[PDB]
């Protein structure tokens, strides 16, 4: 049995990041981290000592397992799980997987410029939406909990070719008193965020 | 290097209606394994098969059986689903039964339902870039919402010119409820294509959010008067302006 804490655990992108298990059974001998991806299949990261930004280590005696980040990306955003089993010498030696550490590395925003537009549906509906964006990483975006407006988490994109990431959420409604004036005012937003007219 | 391959990648049935998923890996690995992931409890063990014709129960054996007749494959067999089966489901192989890499397939996502009635396909809409994000930024950003749809198996990707694009998107990494006030609340999903103003603002640019739902199949019975919600595609599209 393997103690693993699911986070999530935020830091800032160039951040070190500390992961790690504790274990009870005194046969485990080899201890590997696997990193899943969104919904995707877990792959093998370390089995290692050092490997460039990522170092693995392993104390016995206090039966804990750590994996280190050095200058955290991004792209390191995943779930990391600890596995670990017997020597093949023995009998049973079933590889088994701790339950994962959620990481959100946090993108360093270099020049905020905070902004709420509204975008109209390309088909025509009268439907249009919200979208908050270029806000730094230190924002969260709340759900508003009103039944009748949908408002999205803060997702990061990379515009790779630009150097440039950017946050952005999108909130939408059909209430008729909806507007993208109020359409955040259940979040804590910058105080110079644009409302283009 | 190769992989291991499950099939079905995404299916739906009704509560008690026997399915069979397949795992299939072709680097003639003794050792097979059937986990599956839920919410809070990480990874748990199915069944586990060491060598053709060695099969074991895992740590959560019941409601599912399993063969294995040969080594390329190892088939994890439902008699009678449960609500309570709705999962994601990991086969995975290695040359022995650990002190090994473990290879992993994609994940099999079952939905087991007490009937098909409230399955929906997505209606998808693109919305186009604000003139005033243009004239701030010189950036341009593209929205599409993915709505009505349940349960949440589906895929969205962006085309630009006919070409998958990755490039300037993001997706969110889950739906929300429509309707949560509501039982099997139907969800919607959004994501983001940010491009340059100077390529939105060309009209012969032609962008596509694409959502790939994965619902009932062929044989499954279908009797509410609206269109059977099979697996099947469903766009909406913009073009570039000058504006």
């Amino acid at each position: 049995e393997v103690e693993q804490d699911p986070g999530p655990l935020s830091v800032p992108e160039g951040a070190i990041v500390s992961l790690n298990c504790t274990y009870s059974n005194s046969a485990f001998q080899y201890f590997m981290w696997y990193r899943q991806y969104s919904r995707k299949g877990p792959e093998l990261l370390m089995y290692n000592k050092e490997d460039g930004r990522f170092t693995a280590q392993v104390d016995k005696s206090s039966k804990y397992i750590s994996l280190f980040i050095r200058d955290s990306q991004p792209s390191d955003s995943a779930t990391y799980l600890c596995a670990m089993s017997g020597l093949k010498e023995d009998s049973s030696y079933k590889l088994i997987f701790g339950s994962g550490t959620r990481l959100l590395v946090r993108p360093d925003i270099q020049n905020p410029d905070p902004a709420v537009y509204q975008l109209r549906d390309s088909k025509s509906s009268d439907k249009s939406v919200c979208l908050f964006t270029d806000f730094d990483s230190q924002t969260n975006v709340s759900q508003s909990k009103d039944s009748d407006v949908y408002i999205t988490d803060k997702c990061v994109l990379d515009m790779r070719s630009m150097d440039f990431k950017s946050n952005s959420a999108v909130a939408w409604s059909n209430k008729s008193d909806f507007a993208c004036a109020n359409a955040f005012n259940n979040s804590i937003i910058p105080e110079d965020t644009f409302f283009p007219s | 290097e190769a992989q291991v391959t499950q099939n079905p990648r995404y299916l739906i049935t009704v509560t008690g209606k026997k399915l069979t998923v397949t795992c299939s890996q072709n680097m003639n690995h003794e050792y097979m394994s059937w986990y599956r992931q839920d919410p809070g409890l990480g990874l748990r063990q199915i069944y586990y098969s060491m060598n053709v014709e060695v099969t074991d129960k895992g740590d959560v054996p019941e409601g599912y059986k399993v063969s294995r007749k040969e080594k390329r494959n190892f088939p994890l067999i439902l008699e009678s689903p449960s609500p309570n089966q709705t999962s994601l489901y990991f086969c995975a192989s290695s040359i022995q039964q650990g002190a090994d890499t473990q290879y992993f397939g994609p994940g099999t996502r079952l939905t087991v339902l007490e009937d098909l009635k409230n399955v929906f396909p997505p209606e998808v809409a693109v919305f186009e870039p604000s003139e005033a994000e243009i004239s701030h930024t010189q950036k341009a950003t593209l929205v599409c919402l993915a709505t009505g749809f349940y349960p949440d198996h589906v895929e969205l990707s962006w085309w630009v010119n006919g070409k998958e694009v990755h490039s300037g998107v993001c997706t969110d990494p889950q739906p929300l409820k429509e309707q949560p006030a509501l039982n099997d609340s139907r969800y919607a999903l959004s994501s983001r294509l940010r491009v340059s103003a100077t390529f939105w603002q060309n009209p012969r640019n032609h962008f596509r959010c694409q959502v790939q739902f994965y619902g009932l199949s062929e044989n499954d019975e279908w009797t509410q008067d609206r269109a059977k919600p099979v697996t099947q595609i469903v766009s909406a599209e913009a073009w570039g302006r000058a504006d």
